[PDB]
RNA sequence: UAAACUCCUGAACGAAACCCCCGACGAGGGGACUGACGGUAAUAGCGCCGGCCAACUCCGUGCCAGCAGCCGCGGUAAUACGGAGGGCGCGAGCGUUACCCGGAUUCACUGGGCGUAAAGGGCGUGUAGGCGGCCUGGGGCGUCCCAUGUGAA
RNA sequence: GAGCAAACCGGAUUAGAUACCCGGGUAGUCCACGCCCUAAACGAUGCGCGCUAGGUCUCUGGGUCUCCUGGGGGCCGAAGCUAA
């Protein structure tokens, strides 16, 4: 080109349609581990979503029971929280799952005392 | 008919053999409003003294920035004569004037020493470098001394 | 490079070490109608044509003051070779000090050329 | 409307070109560009307009597929 | 809006007449005095009550700043209306300012009420906006407040005749009318 | 009168259809009709309080469950997780997800750099191209001004 | 093709020694012709021009030659610049 292109800004979240939510299916419940020093076993999720058709990974929030996750429930991504990342936790989850919500197969996390579960 | 007003205060911090001791500077602004500005800089170990210290210092080395001043000769409401771009260094700061109500749109450094100047409204741009010290700040004052009317 | 660069350089500098009288540079016509400003503005004490070798020149009186940094203490090219900076009478540029324009008028501040209703280059700005 | 330009080629028949050359200021840049484009004007007679003259076109009723042009008469 | 709108005022801890009422802040430190707030507590806190005040969405509050911003003279007033520009200049809010509603809220159900009049056209758009030299006449069938509006005075740029149970805006009312 | 306390001015306009005259189809003046409901105190706030950043204590939890914009926080004293109390800011909406522009001068013109941080080409010769001393005269292409047309809604 | 010396062949040292030390030694190092084109190819600083205190040593030319003036190589330093 005249002059070299540089990379511009990438979105955070491409839940494609820049939606608010996509859907998508549980390929798997895999437990990864935390970054830096922080050390246990967070759960996440592959999910293949409509929308892009692109299969993300997806954190799911609460201590949950074992969590109502199974290997081919429905599920809607939030891309909770401004990007729906957890950077310090876990690099690679871009999004959150909404259970709060209670939407799909995502259970909520039942008699939760806290006021996260808003 | 002095107005005083302190621009800021800052702790100034430095380490010596084994320990760490503090003075304090500050920055104090004095202006008739009527055409004439002294800006002056004093430290003492109290921030007390370092004011009263920065105001003496700032009546001595007047500045005839030429904004509107005691009913006379008129300056400009609250705001500059014409536009001027200054570059220091890498630092270019551009000056435009604005009519009243604008406000003193500016960046801090260029904004702090506008306000203390006396300018009410004006637009601005830093440019180029933008270290406030190097220059952006030099830039502004270099500025300022430009202006004619 | 510019001659006009080079002659507010050169008082740019001379003045910075606070000499009285500068070879402000070879004598031009633009350059002379620039100074003439100078002085009117009252930037500079005066100027005169010299001879050096028999070249001229034109001396620039340099006038300081006792507070601080030079009375110019701003002096800064706009237009340049590279790239000609013009401007419409709308955007002339205003600032506690002066623009020096070139228009087909003459060179002008940006007061006059206001007042003119021209535009032209922006030679540059002192203030 | 009316341009004026020259006649580059005779070779058609019943038509000439013209080149007619121009100059303005661009609507972003506002740089001064020129360019130039090349018209063919319907000439009847055949004789009217020989290579090497200056004329002046206007603009007609489409003659023929890509001609939208009458020389208007010789400028020289 | 509709929702609680006292404890609004009070924190804002400027005063509100989201109904005509008090001043204190609700919790933890009531008594306890606060004061000029840094430029930048200012900015944000600055834009909830301006807003709030009037109680306006954001959205057509945005458009009046917007409006205020591009014209010179200070945004703040010429955005303020006292009559002035925009912010005032809403009919809810002048029939507020009448002393027709004693607060902001009630002048516009009066308005929307249709308890209003605006150059005897009844008009129920709150966010009408009043231009100088209109009256703004209370419907006939209505008739209440004016009692008591009798000893209060009414702002330079304002004025109303208590008999008629009528007003004029004068004129933009600046902010030192404010 | 603020409080304490007692009870609840009055939500539950809707109507314009089926204008004329003077006055600028405006303001104003004169010459359209029509409501059963018809008088009750009568839905709610949301975000945040580790630093940036205004707002801190107890309890629960124990690298878990979770938080997270960045730096990061949790492995038995956690102002960072959940609740509570208290606090700061300002819920007929509030918050999330997706996507576009911004911040990004990060495809730095405004407005950055290259001795040692990333960055001078191993050196020269020279093509295209970019740039060009002093004085005078012609032209008026750039440049500046005026008028006019266009710049729909 | 004298000397030197990757690889290699030996000696020693070492826990081991595929190394450093010692004895040998081929390519190569030299010449010609052609090719390769790299580097801490470094001032780690692209080229030209103008302007901004001086001091000191030095190489080379001119001068009225106990110093001035021109070109080059170093050191110290005004103003200024720089994160240092």
């Amino acid at each position: 080109n005249y002059k070299k292109r540089l990379l511009g800004t990438a979105f955070k979240s491409s839940p494609f349609g820049g939606s608010s939510h996509a859907k998508g299916i549980v390929l798997e419940k895999l437990g990864i581990e935390s970054k830096q020093p922080n050390s246990a076993i967070r759960k996440c999720v592959r999910v293949q979503l409509i929308k892009n058709g692109k299969k993300v990974t997806a954190f799911v929030p609460n201590d949950g029971c074992l969590n109502f996750v199974d290997e081919n429930d429905e599920v809607l991504l939030a891309g909770f929280g401004r990007k729906g990342k957890a950077k310090g936790d876990i690099p690679g989850v871009r999004f959150k799952v909404v259970k709060v919500s209670g939407v799909s197969l995502l259970a909520l996390w039942k008699e939760k005392k806290e006021k996260p579960r808003s | 008919g002095l107005q005083d007003e302190v621009m800021n205060i800052k702790p100034v911090q430095k380490q010596t053999r084994a320990g760490q001791r503090t003075r304090f500077k500050a920055v104090v602004v004095v202006g008739d409003s009527n055409g004439h500005v002294g800006l002056g800089i004093k430290t003492a170990k109290e921030v007390a003294g370092a004011i009263r210290a920065g105001i003496i210092i700032a009546k001595l080395s007047v500045i005839p920035i030429r904004r509107g001043y005691w009913g006379t000769n008129l300056g400009q409401p609250h705001s500059l004569a014409t536009k001027t771009t200054g570059k220091c260094g890498s630092v270019t700061v551009r000056l435009i004037p604005a009519p009243r109500g604008s406000g003193i749109v500016a960046s801090p450094a260029v904004k702090k020493l506008l306000q203390l100047a006396g300018v009410e409204d004006v637009y601005t741009q830093s440019n180029g470098k933008t270290r406030t010290l190097e220059n952006t700040l030099k830039a502004a004052f270099v500025a300022i001394g430009n202006t004619y009317g | 490079s510019s001659v006009l660069a080079d002659a507010l350089n050169a008082i740019n500098n001379a003045e910075k070490t606070g000499k009285r009288q500068v070879l402000i540079r070879p004598s031009s016509k633009v350059i002379i109608k620039f100074l003439q400003v100078m002085q009117k503005h009252g930037y500079i004490g005066e100027f005169e044509y010299i001879d050096d070798h028999r070249s001229g020149k034109i001396v620039v009186q340099l006038n300081g003051r006792l507070n601080k940094c030079g009375v110019i203490s701003p002096r800064f090219n706009v237009k340049i070779g590279d790239i000609e900076k013009w401007t419409a009478n709308l955007l002339p540029a205003r600032q506690f000090g002066y623009v020096i324009l070139t228009t087909s008028a003459g060179i002008m501040d940006h007061e006059e050329a206001r007042r003119k209703h021209v535009s032209g280059k922006i030679l540059g700005f002192v203030y | 409307k009316i341009l004026t330009g020259t006649v580059v080629s005779t070779k058609m028949h019943r038509t000439i070109v013209i080149r007619r050359a121009y100059l303005h200021y661009i609507p972003k840049y506002n740089r001064y560009e020129k360019r130039h484009k090349n018209v063919p004007v319907h000439v009847s007679p055949a004789f009217r307009v020989q290579v090497g003259d200056i004329v002046t076109v206007g603009q007609c009723r489409p003659i023929s597929k890509t001609v939208r042009f009458n020389v208007v008469k010789v400028s020289a | 809006y509709e929702s609680s709108r006292l404890d609004a005022e009070l924190k804002l801890a400027g005063e509100f007449g989201l109904k005509n009422k008090k001043e204190i802040y609700r919790i933890s430190f009531q008594l306890s005095k606060i004061r000029r707030a840094a430029r930048d507590l200012l900015t944000r806190d600055e834009k909830d009550p301006k807003r709030l005040f009037e109680g306006n969405a954001l959205i057509r509050r945005l458009v009046r700043v917007g409006v205020l911003s591009e014209d010179k003279k200070k945004l703040d007033y010429v955005l303020a209306l006292k009559v002035e520009d925009f912010l005032e200049r809403r009919l809810q809010t002048q029939v507020y300012k009448l002393g027709l509603a004693k607060s902001v809220h009630h002048a516009r159900v009066l308005i929307t009420q249709r308890h209003i009049a605006v150059g005897k056209q009844i008009v129920n758009i709150p966010s009408f906006m009043v231009r100088l030299d209109s009256e703004k006449h209370i419907d006939f069938a209505p008739t209440s407040p004016f009692g008591g509006a009798r000893p209060g005075r009414v702002a330079r740029r304002n004025a109303a005749r208590k008999a008629e149970a009528s007003g004029e805006a004068a004129d933009e009312a600046d902010e030192a009318d404010e």
